[PDB]
């Protein structure tokens, strides 16, 4: 869910806007 | 290529305040087939 | 008479074979116990094998071993129906006797046996329900709960319509009638297990397939006089491949980790892509080897492979073991192949992880500084390791960690002044000699 992260839209971004959580950052 | 790269997206409301660290990744360039196309930052040895 | 003699110790040994087999019967021994039981003449010791099951059931030490026991009976009933035919008879009479005796301890021992036999399709649902009707005709409610907790899973599958009627009368008990207290909370616990769907009464030793058990579902009822065949347990007198020389599965995997490692910008990105793959634990030693070999193609140390490896270690402990195994596998084996341009990359690589406690200082205890157990490229690797320890920590903080390491293997402190003369000679050649103040005091006392 859009928890403050990601894009306002994927329209002008030229990406898909796909956000995935960093498995590296945990502790 | 330099843009088949997961872009670090991390909480723009709190990213202006402090250095959040890389907590999430935004996708850089999409397409059916899986890219994996290397980027030349891995091929250019850094200045330090 | 020698024939009466020979038949008696034959009868004795068959009795003395079955009794330790039943006493050694447990899970993951059932097939081995049934194998040795099969070679002993079961049909001659027909009541011997039945009575040794009944008494080992009844003894009240068991009750735990009942699903191990009833699984053997299904194996016997699959092999010889007459054994399970007679053994189901005695358990019916053992119930009706002790129900008339009001021996509540011995009844539940039989009822747990009759439950799991119905779970293993030894006996019909008719023999179960009529016991339930007799128990529910009186109170008898402590006995009937231990039945329906175990068998009601299977029984609602088979005979749902009558079993719903058992519940409906049993629900009329704790709803419109006054009950004793301690018995009452057990009865409503059965109603609690009902909504939890009997998932804690449905585990046992289903060794036989439903077509490997020859289906002798014995349709005996507990209102039948059951012949009580104790007499056969007495003694009587019979006048009667392409070999894989190539590793192309590994090569396609070794290509995939390398493509992950070169398609990423930052070390946190490459770490995320490797953890996204969910690499199996046998390969996680080999993934570290791909990372280290790709770090040596770079021709200069990079902080990319450091922060790659740091996010591996803090993710799960099996990665941290993989780096600890690799650091031993690098130092003891791989040093002989590496050039001196590659050793300065590794010593700065492992010196970075050690100085930030991703690897403990106790991994340095493996490294030993002698004339014999020291390779000339191994001493180069120690030199570029300690320089990254000095540059990161400082010369004083490194002095504190080496004192807490008690890795005399590195700096001795006693034993073979020729090694103490060796180790001072080597450390001052690096340029760090402030650590060697402990050895010079030890050296002059030997002189």
């Amino acid at each position: 869910s859009y928890n403050g992260i990601g894009l306002k839209s994927a329209k002008g971004s030229s990406t898909s806007g796909h956000v995935q959580r960093s498995l590296a950052s945990n502790n | 290529s330099a843009s088949h790269i997961l872009i670090p997206a991390s909480d723009l409301s709190w990213s202006k305040q402090t250095d959040t660290g890389i907590t999430h990744f935004r996708a850089g360039m999409t397409h059916e087939d899986e890219k994996l196309i290397p980027t030349i930052f891995r091929y250019i040895t850094t200045w330090e | 008479d020698e024939d009466i003699k020979f038949q008696r110790e034959n009868w004795e040994m068959i009795r003395s074979h079955v009794s330790p087999i039943i006493s050694n019967l447990t899970m993951d021994n059932l097939q081995e116990s049934h194998r040795d039981l099969f070679q002993v003449n079961i049909l001659i010791g027909r009541n011997i094998i039945c009575k040794n099951v009944v008494d080992f059931t009844l003894n009240k030490q068991n009750g735990r071993l009942i699903p191990a026991l009833s699984a053997l009976i299904a194996l016997l009933n699959s092999d010889i129906p007459d054994i399970g035919e007679t053994l189901a008879k005695e358990l019916m009479l053992m119930f009706v006797q002790q129900f008339n005796r009001k021996d509540y301890v011995s009844c539940g021992n039989i009822l747990q046996c009759l439950s799991i036999l119905f779970l293993y399709d030894v006996i019909h649902e008719i023999v179960i329900l009529q016991i339930l009707l007799l128990l529910l005709e009186k109170n008898s409610l402590r006995l009937v709960i231990a039945v329906m907790k175990i068998c009601g899973w299977k029984l609602a599958l088979v005979s749902k319509k009558t079993h719903d009627m058992i519940w409906e009368k049993l629900r009329y008990i704790l709803q419109t009638q006054e009950l004793s207290s301690t018995l009452r909370e057990s009865l409503e616990t059965l109603f609690e297990i009902r909504q939890k769907d009997y998932k804690s009464g449905s585990q046992g030793l289903f060794i036989l397939d439903p077509t490997s058990y020859t289906v002798h579902t014995h349709s005996y009822i507990v209102s039948d006089e059951d012949e009580a065949n104790k007499e056969l347990g007495n003694f009587e007198k019979c006048e009667n491949q392409i070999y894989d020389m190539t590793s192309t599965n590994d090569v396609e995997f070794k290509k995939k980790i390398y493509l992950v490692l070169k398609s990423s910008l930052s070390g946190d990105e490459a770490a995320h892509k490797l953890l996204k793959l969910k690499i199996a634990n046998n390969l996680k030693k080999s993934v570290v080897d791909i990372i280290i070999k790709s770090s040596l193609q770079e021709s200069t140390f990079s902080k990319f492979y450091s922060i790659l490896s740091e996010r591996m270690i803090t993710f799960h402990r099996s990665w941290q073991t993989a780096y600890n195994e690799t650091f031993e596998q690098n130092y003891t084996q791989d040093i002989e192949d590496y050039e001196t341009d590659q050793l300065r990359i590794l010593g700065k690589f492992w010196g970075h992880l050690i100085s930030y406690e991703f690897l403990p200082m106790d991994c340095l205890k493996i490294i030993k500084l002698t004339e014999e157990e020291s390779c000339p490229q191994g001493r180069i690797f120690i030199k570029f390791l300690f320089q990254e320890l000095v540059n990161e920590l400082g010369l004083d903080e490194l002095q504190l960690r080496l004192n807490s390491s008690k890795l005399d293997g590195m700096f001795p402190l006693e034993g073979d002044a020729e090694h103490i003369r060796y180790s001072i000679n080597f450390f001052t050649a690096i340029g760090l000699g402030l650590l060697t103040e402990d050895m010079r005091s030890r050296l002059t006392i030997i002189q």
